[PDB]
């Protein structure tokens, strides 16, 4: 018997199918994250700006108070 | 003790005056008025007869 190079099929690979597909956001979904990350923003910066507030007053104050300086 | 107040907010600018001292309120730097004001007079003028120009 003369032995040579064997032939193999069992699922031939699968050429030619498009892999890429889409993922975690849609379209409409991000934006309301996006959107809703601005007015957690915003809501959140100016609560500081107005603790700020507190300070501001009081630090110019000092001057105010000392006037043998 | 007595001897404690917060300030809270602000000063606001109090005005207060118990001492005076000689009043003291025009003293200033001027010296000079420098003629004090330009002579001015107004009787409504009528009308002026003749144009001062040449051709009139």
């Amino acid at each position: 018997x003369x032995x040579x190079x064997x032939x193999x099929x069992x699922x031939x690979x699968x050429x030619x199918x498009x892999x890429x597909x889409x993922x975690x956001x849609x379209g409409y979904s991000m934006f309301a994250v996006g959107i809703g990350a601005l007015l957690f923003g915003y809501w959140s910066m100016m609560k500081w700006n107005r603790e700020r507030r507190r300070l501001q007053i009081e630090d110019f104050e000092a001057r105010i108070a000392l006037m043998p300086l | 003790k007595x001897x404690x107040x917060x300030x809270x907010x602000x000063x606001x600018x109090x005005x207060x005056x118990x001492x005076x001292x000689x009043x003291x309120x025009x003293x200033x730097x001027x010296x000079x008025x420098x003629x004090x004001x330009x002579x001015x007079x107004x009787x409504x003028x009528x009308x002026x007869x003749x144009x001062x120009x040449x051709x009139x």
